[PDB]
RNA sequence: GCUGGGAAGGCCCGGCGGGGAAGGUGGCUCGGGGGCCCCCGAGUGUUACAGCCCCCCCGGCAGCAGCACUCGCCGAAUCCCGGGGCCGAGGGAGCGAGACCCGUCGCCGCGCUCUCCCCCCUC
RNA sequence: UGGGCCACUUUUGGUAAGCAGAACUGGCGCUGCGGGAUGAACCGAACGCCGGGUUAAGGCGCCCGAUGCCGACGCUCAUCA
RNA sequence: GGUUGGCCUCGGAUAGCCGGUCCCCCGCCGGGGUCCGGUGCGGAGUGCCCUUCGUCCUGGGAAACGGGGCGCGGCCGGAGAGGCGGCCGCCCCCUCGCCCGUCACGCACCGCACGUUCGUGGGGAACCUGGCGCUAAACCAUUCGUAGACGACCUGCUUC
């Protein structure tokens, strides 16, 4: 009945112009365009959501093509609004300039 | 073409910094980018200021340049600013500002069934007008 | 909210009537906690809504251990008559203080939504 | 955002709207970029004119059939301006020039949408009132595009056509400002809850 | 906490005064306007129908590197609380009962009892 | 191993040389890494396999991580800036 | 495989703008001259619109000149890429849907993730089911020589 979550973009990796460390992404969240604003988003958990061709259990559901990398948000990058996340696993290449999901799930509000 | 000017006694609200959302008066004139400033019934002490960070207001109080902050504060209470200024269209739009932001999510759902029953009622009576301005039969 | 139960979990309950929530337990680090409040000092929250009352029931896999024929019965978990005793207690003493206030019952009805404006950082509950 | 973003060309210097425009398609997001002839450029017309015909001299000596393709197009150019920005030799950079549409004039798609502002690219804010610009559809028309004249009358049948469409929604508007004044005895409760919370002053 | 035992500053119309002036108030003079009455510009000059600076014969009150965000260096002259992130390597610590169900153990910091009275809630 | 070469500075021959010859220290050779687009020698820094934090030199329109600061004061228009 | 409401549009100026109204001029609306407002844009994109728990008793307001029909039929406007938008006639249904209240109910699945949309998504074979419809070309081979290394190209082949 509603979206529960914030829109973010997968800019891509932490990185130098020429050495690049997959283990940690940069999101860009919607609406957040300054530092002293992504607070409220730290420690957030956030969900790469996709399908695939094969099905895959769904938790509380019948099983569907729906697949899900999870992570987390972990401290701010730069001074316009982006921020670190870690997942469980890195994020592939072909999400940069996709949607990444920001679930409020842990708050602290 | 230009109708506010700084000047000596010139009100101007400031719009970013330190004592961003206060009004001042301007003193004295300091090498074109700056001003001494100072609001002594709006808690800003005197102090040199960018033209940057004012925003003109239409209120010039009457002291001489570089004068005490007695007399500024004596020229700001008569006729006082801190009433005009509420009264004005200026700062009440920052006050509906204000007081949008800190709405709650009670107020925003209270708020989402008046807008609903205004924007209905209102747009059936422009639908009426509409179709009683729809008869027109003459040459 | 009406209490933290001695685990830490929050014993919540919307209204039955108002939002289809009965009883239930929920975690502090799952919910956000909005700025509006009722006050429900002197109602009486029953002694035995502890951990122990909401913690879940099982029936597999006794006296069975080759799966061939399905043990899938009892799945329709019942509602306990005590339950619905607990439920009517609580919401004759809370529902009276909600509809004292104009429109709360319409808010606690209504579910919340994020909207492609509004951004939950910016948003004051 | 996940819906297209339409960019009007006018009064928007070249490089600075192209950059904006560059990091939004890398980052999925679709833009269309219209009245790429309204598109300006810092620097008096003679001078940005001989760095197109600078542009126009590099050609491969041994086969121009294969050397750099000089588009005369506004459009175009603007088109090629952003490719510059972009890593348009990875597929990565190819997906992001692939979300982006240039057009000259209005085109009927986005004739009838409202056309966002980019402040941080418009002249007005980002250039000097005393320095010199040149228009890119005149910096097109001399150095070999052929659609000046015909694009200039289409986009004057379309802001005749958007005058009758503000002329009507001005029309509706006074109707409902009418209409408030006769309704507000029965409007004045909800009124009052809107202002209490900062809307309707 | 220190400093110029901060510098400025606020209030006490600061009061008895003195002096200086000018980015010159009032007044006056000259030049341009609105129905001989009201404005703008240029002169004059020392309070005037504004204000400014310095010295006082002396100050008083509050506050004090200010929660009116003007300008510092600090903490034996410094403490409390909260949030996010990453991590959990090690595995027989028992001088004691002569261990016996799995060493809740060492160092360190504490509380109560082997003293007796009260006080406040609660059964 | 007994062919060396390069850089700051001192320094001889030569108009000069990415030339030839010395002194001193460091380096490359034997050396990867960050920066200088690119590059034996420059700047930072020397290296077991990793996670977190922070930096150096260098940067933060876009390519391309970082100014998407309501940054400060000026100077400058170039028909080869 | 993406996505998780929409914005259906003045022209523009920036040492200026925007809105409204009476006379004048253009064949009933625009175009000017007064006049009145707004301008740190509130007739505001820092905006606006829509807003989803569902029903049952049940009153007060909004409306009642109402809604919704992949119901039909007709018409108009849009050509820059119109691939869209609008208006009537008839018909067929609800008195519902919008706000404030009364009244209870629904799996209340016993704290937990991929939930919630676009969407009856795009694409490819194939089965059944009704109506309306269609019955062609290209290439080779042959020929031509306006052509030609070979391909390719220009041509002809039961009718008056
Ligand atoms: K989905
Ligand atoms: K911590
Ligand atoms: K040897
Ligand atoms: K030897
Ligand atoms: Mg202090
Ligand atoms: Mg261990
Ligand atoms: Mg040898
Ligand atoms: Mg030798
Ligand atoms: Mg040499
Ligand atoms: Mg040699
Ligand atoms: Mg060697
Ligand atoms: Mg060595
Ligand atoms: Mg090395
Ligand atoms: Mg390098
Ligand atoms: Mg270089
Ligand atoms: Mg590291
Ligand atoms: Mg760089
Ligand atoms: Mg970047």
């Amino acid at each position: 009945s509603g979206r529960l979550w914030s829109k973010a973009i997968f800019a891509g990796y932490k990185r130098g112009l020429r050495n690049q460390r997959e283990h940690t992404a940069l999101l860009k969240i919607e609406g957040v365009y300054a530092r002293d604003e992504t607070e409220f988003y730290l420690g957030k958990r956030c969900a790469y959501v996709y399908k695939a061709k094969n099905n895959t259990v769904t938790p509380g559901g019948k099983p569907n093509k729906t697949r899900v990398i999870w992570g987390k948000v972990t401290r701010a990058h730069g001074n316009s609004g982006m921020v670190r996340a870690k997942f469980r696993s890195n994020l592939p290449a072909k999400a940069i300039g996709h949607r990444i999901r920001v679930m409020l799930y842990p708050s602290r509000i | 073409v230009f109708r506010r000017f700084v000047e000596v006694g010139r009100v101007a609200y400031v719009s970013f910094g330190p004592h961003a959302g206060k009004l001042v008066a301007i003193v004295d004139v300091i090498d074109q980018n700056r001003a001494l400033v100072d609001g002594p019934c709006t808690q800003v002490r005197r102090q040199a200021m960018p033209f940057k960070c004012m925003q003109l207001t239409d209120f010039i109080l009457k002291f001489p340049h570089s004068a005490h902050q007695k007399y500024v504060r004596q020229a700001w209470q008569k006729a006082d600013i801190n009433t005009k200024w509420a009264a004005t269209r200026w700062a009440k739009k920052i006050e509906a500002r204000e007081r949008k932001a800190k709405m709650t999510d009670f107020d925003r759902f209270k708020v989402m069934k008046a807008k609903k029953m205004r924007n209905r009622i209102i747009k059936n009576e422009v639908k009426k007008l509409q179709k009683a301005a729809l008869l027109k039969a003459s040459p | 909210f009406l209490k933290q139960l001695a685990s830490g979990l929050l014993l919540v309950t919307g209204p039955l009537v108002l939002n289809r929530v009965p009883l239930r337990r929920t975690h502090q680090k799952f919910v956000i906690a909005t700025s509006t409040k009722i006050d429900i000092s002197n109602v009486k929250i029953p002694k035995h809504l502890t951990d122990a009352y909401f913690k879940k029931k099982k029936l597999r896999k006794p006296r069975h251990q080759e799966g061939e024929i399905f043990d899938t019965e009892k799945e329709k978990y019942e509602i306990t008559e005590q339950r619905k005793i607990d439920q009517k207690a609580v919401d004759s003493q809370i529902l009276p203080k909600i509809k004292a206030i104009p429109q709360l019952q319409g808010y606690l009805r209504s579910v919340f939504a994020l909207t492609n404006g509004i951004y939950p950082h910016k948003l004051v509950f | 955002e996940v819906q297209v973003l339409v960019l009007d060309g006018r009064g928007h210097l070249l490089g600075r709207l192209a950059a904006i425009v560059a990091k939004q398609v890398l980052l999925g997001r679709k833009v269309v970029v219209v009245r790429c002839e309204g598109i300006n450029i810092s620097g008096n017309f003679y001078r940005n004119k001989l760095k197109y015909l600078a542009f126009l001299r590099k050609r491969m000596n041994t086969n121009p059939s294969r050397g750099p393709y000089h588009f005369r197009a506004p459009s175009r150019i603007f088109w090629r301006t952003v490719r510059g920005m972009l890593p348009h030799k990875t597929k990565r950079g190819q997906a992001a020039l692939d979300r982006l549409k240039v057009f000259d004039g209005i085109p009927p798609p986005y004739d009838k949408k409202k056309r966002m502002v980019v402040p941080a690219a418009l002249k007005v804010v980002r250039l000097k009132p005393t320095r010199k610009f040149a228009y890119l559809g005149r910096l097109a028309h001399e150095v070999g595009w052929k659609y000046q004249a015909v694009t200039a009358t289409l986009e004057e049948k379309r802001k005749e056509k958007a005058k009758i469409h503000y002329r009507k929604k001005k029309q509706l508007m006074r109707l409902r400002k009418q209409a408030e004044k006769n309704v507000e005895k029965k409007i004045d409760k909800y009124t009052e809850v809107l202002k209490t919370h900062g809307l309707l002053v």
